[PDB]
């Protein structure tokens, strides 16, 4: 059953950072770190399966993902600094300017 | 029962990432959900992917996170939202989510159901394999660098998309 | 397991069952010509059949019990 | 939170997690009547397809 | 095409309720999170649950009674006149649409308009 | 051991150029001796210069782009589909750099590092095009995506462009995670993440009953991140915010180039690997809705940007009707209405542009403007009539299919949908033409002539839009050859 | 490291060479390559110039321009003269020397 | 007759001068431009026309073998 | 058409990996032992 288990671990990782899109509605850095724990679910996910398998090829792409997700923060951060410059708050309703 | 300690342990911390009301607190449970995936990866005997999601997410990720969210001092007045009414849709979408993909392995991956019998005995034991065996580092590094360069070297572009893009969006020269 | 890397530094557990549904599925062309070739290569991968055989006996020693 | 509040919901956690023990168990003794099921509603089909051909 | 079946009209009413419950019960949820709440509530969470589960009750009551009058209507059509065509239908989807959705917006020609369009629609099938 | 790079030059020779670019802006825009001399016009012709040797190198070397194909197997590969998609992106790229001179001068946007993320990006879209496995799919959509999040929110002091980035850097980042996960259940159900192996695995079976609820997954997923990236309902509202809140260059490259390249993916990692109906159904679907709310959602705006946003949501709708119906008249239909598209995009853009040096933002603002620059009004009107389908424009060729496949797949309601929507399509456009030619505004607003680069474009782009129906026969012989390359 | 030149689409004319060396190919350049290479080397100096002068380095602008243009006319010289010499492009000329060498 | 040649040099020309009044300057703005751009015109036509012609061969080609792999299943 | 799978465009991993079958990484572990 140890197949089953570290999925399950990998996959509540993933559902907690849906809710935690779900939940957090006025809070956009709370929304980023939920996406960062789906990434980091997904890198458990080829992980597990590369041992499982006997396989080399999700290692390989755990590694490439975890530059990618790296990435991916410096940036969404620094769009969060210049949003929050420009504006001097980081409430959504000061980012919904753009509609219909 | 190990997987289960560690299991229960980031599922707390992973909901206290997502719920927690000071930003700051969330980065730092964030950090323990880490530490508990390094104990995963430990288990599973992958001790430099244990030892890089410690030196990459916590020692460099959730610093720049931490470093960002507390030079912003949020204010709690400017996040804060009550929950209750969101348990319904959580709710509905948590429970899809977990009938569907909790088991989405068991009709692939039936498990073997532990017997009252000693089934250690029949592990079969092949030494061929064992004269010189390959660390996790060395098995990932003959691979990394010559049968799959481009996708290495793919990575360093987006690397320096990241640099050029965090110059270019902040920098204010004094 | 269809890479042939193992995480140990060897051929993969299901490297040859890989090779042997490939190379079966290069000339004929019918896939159901390749069907227990591919079975083999999934078994290798999840032993689904063989843990349900297993817990088959578990369940009959369970009843007799 | 309190860190009594904390080990509590870990108490909470790893209870719910050997239900999903518990779970997985009943799904894997399980799996033979869904064969047994699936036997039918195949065959049902075969012998469905072949009579409808037959005219 | 459509020999997989055990049918019996009021078993065909009922489930049809039962699964218009459902699909009203999803929507109003839906309904309810996709809205902000009013600014005398922002403080205090109870209130807004309440609101998303009587939105929750009302519209899985609409939906179920669309659900079920929509099937027990062309049942009984095609129960008296007893023949299958897409007419037989034409009329539930007409008298589901008219009665409910005009016993909830309060108006007869949005009833007669609701019930044109669920005719139009259970036509086309 | 050189000899086998020469399948890689044209990317070689790119990266290269990207890299003495950087260099050269960097060094020269600091320099206190040039007086920190703004760098974005200089950094842009040398880099469509660069651009246009890479499409020299790619298109002069179509047999050598195929050699060593085994021993570049596990990274890519390199077809005639994949030649002619990447000339046409290679093109597209050259025009839209083309049209942003006087953007850089007139705004004074000084930024060169805007070129040397459009080029690097460029590199990501070409590296996509070949993508022959799920890492380098996923890999070279990270590296195009990031590329696009930093350009989005270039205008770094405006709240819109600010707003923008944000919500794309939120959205992408999503859809990519969902992606990725796609891409993990099918390698832990297959063992495999080479596109030849899940071809073998997967072809024979679809849904034999004891289907792999796994692959299943992993395809829904990868399904859900490509409509994401294709703007197709209902994961598309990402997209009118940030074409609008985006620098209008940056909104005329995000609207041809990505689709192109997202197009490439979606052919060779579906319509090659085999689960079959359900992801045909999938884009069945997301066509209707794509349609019908992109033909409500566009009657609804005022404003030139979000109408041109709402419209390629529509069309892309259109183009999936194609990849929906699964044949080789399929596939051929779908290259033909990206090409039309894009080039009509590549119209309506340079105008775009041309009038943004007067601040062009809303409808009405076209007002009179058959007086005050009858050639341009005629110009733009041709656009519109093409973007409604009026034959003999360029424009009919894709609507004609769309009722084509919908009697050939035996589908009347997509019929009745494409005649509803095609009409509300053909009034909000030519509502613009009613405002340009027949109203009589109080106040009008007089608008600065063009530059030559959008001009000699704007010619170009018109008179294929009038004229292509006269002789269209190379897109058709092209076409047929990339959709019957796909397999052989 | 396992290499393989071997080619997709096989050659359609007399293969000379199938993996010629770096310096073979460099030495088969003829008339036509020393054209294209110069084409695009002056091409490439002449934008670099002209894009140059508003910002006011028309000279390290040229450089630059030159630059790219030297790199991208010997890659292209380069890969006519390597095609020849494999098969893939008309190659009478490399045939005829190699007849006889 | 109508040769390509022809139609791509009227093309050429209706190009600069469209340019010209986009940018609402004189029909014949630098006439050079005029002669320039009938020449690339002429060019662009001929070699579509050669391109067409090669791409019919190849779409051949390419339907041949399909249609061979396809009666491979009757066999 | 009838089996794309049959093509040689679609057969790179059946003549690749023999040429890499002698690769330390993915040799059978009696092949050491006589070699």
């Amino acid at each position: 059953m140890d197949l089953i288990k570290y999925f399950t671990f990998s996959m509540i990782i993933f559902i907690l950072g849906i809710w935690g899109i779900l939940l957090n509605r006025r809070n956009i850095l709370i929304m980023l770190m939920s996406i960062e724990l789906m990434l980091l679910a997904v890198n458990l996910n080829f992980l597990v399966f590369s041992v499982s398998l006997d396989d080399m090829m999700g290692q390989v792409f755990a590694l490439l993902v975890l530059t990618v997700a790296a990435a991916e923060s410096a940036i969404g951060l620094a769009i969060f600094v210049i949003t929050f410059r420009v504006r001097g708050t980081i409430a959504v309703e000061f980012i919904n300017s753009i509609q219909g | 029962m190990i997987l289960s300690v560690l299991s229960s342990l980031a599922l707390v911390s992973g909901l206290m990432v997502v719920r927690a009301k000071n930003p700051v607190h969330s980065v730092l449970f964030f950090i323990l959900v880490f530490c508990d995936t390094s104990g995963l990866l430990l288990l599973l005997g992958l001790d430099f992917f244990a030892m890089i999601f410690l030196v990459v997410y916590i020692g460099a990720i959730a610093v720049l996170f931490l470093f960002v969210v507390m030079m912003f001092h949020i204010q709690i007045a400017e996040i804060h939202e009550e929950v209750l009414r969101y348990l319904p849709v959580s709710g509905i979408i948590g429970l899809i989510f977990w009938w569907e993909m909790f088991f989405i392995l068991d009709n692939e991956s039936i498990p073997l159901l532990p017997t009252q019998r000693n089934t250690t005995s029949l592990r079969y034991t092949v030494y061929a394999g064992k004269v010189r065996s390959w660390t996790n580092l060395e098995t990932l590094g003959n691979l990394l660098y010559t049968y799959y360069f481009v996708w290495f070297l793919v990575s360093s572009l987006i690397l320096l998309v990241a640099m050029i893009g965090a110059i270019v969006l902040t920098m204010h020269r004094t | 397991m269809a890479s042939g890397w193992g995480i140990t530094g060897n051929k993969g557990r299901c490297y040859d069952f890989w090779m042997d549904f490939s190379e079966c599925m290069s000339h004929c062309r019918e896939p159901k010509d390749c069907t227990l070739l591919r079975e083999d290569y999934l078994e290798c991968l999840h032993h689904s059949k063989e843990f349900q055989r297993r817990n088959r006996i578990y369940k009959e020693e369970q009843r007799k019990l | 939170v309190k860190v009594l509040t904390y080990f509590g919901m870990t108490l909470a956690a790893f209870a719910f997690w050997q239900s999903m023990d518990k779970v997985h168990v009943w799904i894997a003794l399980h799996q033979d009547e869904k064969q047994e099921r699936m036997e039918k509603e195949a065959e049902v089909r075969r012998v469905r397809a072949e009579l409808l051909r037959k005219a | 095409r459509y020999l997989e079946e055990e049918d019996g009209p009021l078993m065909k009413t009922i489930k049809g309720s039962i699964t218009g419950f459902g699909a009203g019960t999803i929507y109003g949820t839906i309904l309810a999170t996709w809205k902000d709440v009013p600014r005398v509530e922002r403080n205090v969470a109870l209130p807004g649950l309440i609101r998303t589960l009587k939105m929750m009750g009302t519209h899985g009551l609409t939906f179920a009674a669309i659900g079920g009058v929509y099937i027990g209507v062309e049942q009984l059509v095609q129960n008296f006149r007893s023949k299958r065509d897409f007419y037989n239908g034409a009329i539930g989807g007409f008298v589901a649409g008219a009665s409910v959705l005009g016993y909830r917006a309060r108006s007869i020609p949005t009833a007669i308009a609701a019930g044109a369009t669920l005719a139009v629609t259970s036509a086309l099938i | 051991m050189f000899n086998l790079f020469l399948a890689v030059f044209p990317e070689i020779f790119i990266i290269n150029a990207t890299f003495i670019l950087l260099i050269h802006g960097v060094v020269f825009s600091t320099s206190k001796k040039y007086d920190y001399p703004p760098l974005a016009s200089n950094v842009g012709w040398l880099g469509l210069l660069s651009v246009l040797i890479t499409l020299l190198l790619l298109a002069a070397g179509a047999p050598l782009l195929t050699i060593a194909h085994l021993f570049w197997n596990n990274l890519f590969r390199r077809d005639n589909f994949t030649y002619f998609c990447q000339i046409f992106l290679l093109l597209s790229t050259a025009g839209t750099i083309s049209m942003c001179f006087d953007f850089f001068d007139q705004e004074r946007f000084d930024a060169f590092e805007f070129i040397v993320l459009i080029l690097l990006s460029t590199c990501g879209m070409l590296f996509m095009i070949s993508a022959y496995d799920l890492i380098a799919m996923y890999l070279a959509i990270e590296l195009q995506s990031l590329c696009f999040y930093v350009i989005a929110a270039s205008k770094r002091k405006s709240e819109f462009s600010t707003e923008a980035g944000l919500k794309y850097l939120i959205l992408g980042a999503f859809s990519s995670g969902i992606l990725l996960f796609g891409c993990s259940m099918i390698y832990g159900s297959t063992g495999a993440t080479h596109f030849d192996q899940l071809a073998k695995i997967l072809t024979g079976y679809e849904i034999t009953g004891a289907r792999s609820s796994g692959i299943f997954m992993g395809i829904l997923f990868i399904a859900v991140g490509f409509l994401f990236k294709i703007t197709a309902v209902p994961f598309h509202m990402w997209a009118p915010d940030i074409y609008e809140g985006s620098p209008t260059p940056v909104t005329a490259f995000l609207s041809i180039a990505p689709k192109i390249s997202i197009f490439a993916n979606i052919l060779r990692v579906f319509i090659y690997g085999s689960y079959g109906a359900t992801l045909q159904q999938i884009f069945f679907f997301c066509s209707i809705a794509s349609m019908i709310l992109g033909a409500l959602a566009a009657m609804a705006q005022t404003k030139v940007k979000r109408l041109l946003a709402y419209s390629s949501i529509g069309h892309v709708g259109y183009i999936c009707i194609g990849f929906s119906c699964g044949t080789i008249e399929g596939i051929q239909s779908l290259l033909i209405g990206i090409f039309i598209y894009a080039l009509m995009t590549m119209d309506a853009f340079a105008i775009v542009l041309a009038l943004r040096q007067t601040r062009v933002k809303y409808i009405a603002d076209l007002g009179a403007l058959a007086k005050t620059n009858p050639i341009l009004a005629i110009t733009f009107s041709i656009t519109m009539f093409s973007y409604a389908g009026i034959p003999p424009l360029a424009g009919f060729c894709s609507k004609f299919y769309l009722f084509f496949a919908a009697l050939g797949c035996g589908a009347y309601f997509l019929a009745l949908v494409g005649v509803v929507t095609s009409v509300i399509g053909c009034f909000y456009y030519i509502r613009l033409v009613k405002r340009m030619f027949f109203d009589t505004p109080r106040t009008w607003i007089l608008y600065e002539p063009m530059d030559r680069n959008k001009s000699l474009l704007l010619a170009m782009t018109s008179f294929f839009i009038t004229l292509f129906l006269l002789y269209p026969s190379p897109l058709f012989s092209v076409t047929h050859q990339m959709a019957l390359s796909l397999y052989l | 490291m396992n290499t393989d030149i071997t080619a997709l689409e096989k050659a359609q004319y007399p293969v000379v060479d199938r993996n010629p060396a770096f310096t073979k190919v460099v030495g088969n350049f003829s008339t036509l390559d020393y054209l294209r290479f110069s084409t695009i080397t002056g091409i490439s100096v002449t934008v670099g110039y002209l894009s140059g002068i508003k910002p006011g380095i028309k000279g390290p602008s040229m450089v630059t321009g030159g630059l790219i243009g030297l790199m991208g006319g010997f890659m292209y010289a380069y890969q006519n003269s390597a095609g020849r010499l494999m098969g893939f492009f008309p190659n009478d000329g490399e045939v005829a020397s190699y007849q006889k060498r | 007759p109508i040769s390509a040649t022809m139609v791509g040099a009227l093309l050429g020309l209706g190009t600069q001068m469209y340019s010209n009044a986009l940018r609402k300057l004189p029909y014949m703005r630098h006439p050079w431009e005029h002669v320039v751009g009938m020449g690339l015109g002429a060019v662009f036509a001929n070699q579509l026309v050669k391109w067409d012609v090669k791409l019919k061969e190849d779409l051949d080609v390419m339907l041949a073998k399909a249609r061979a792999a396809n009666e491979r299943r009757y066999f | 058409p009838y089996g794309f799978w049959t093509f040689e465009r679609h057969n790179a991993q059946l003549r690749w990996d023999p040429q890499i079958s002698q690769v330390a990484g993915r040799r059978d572990p009696y092949d050491d032992l006589l070699e």
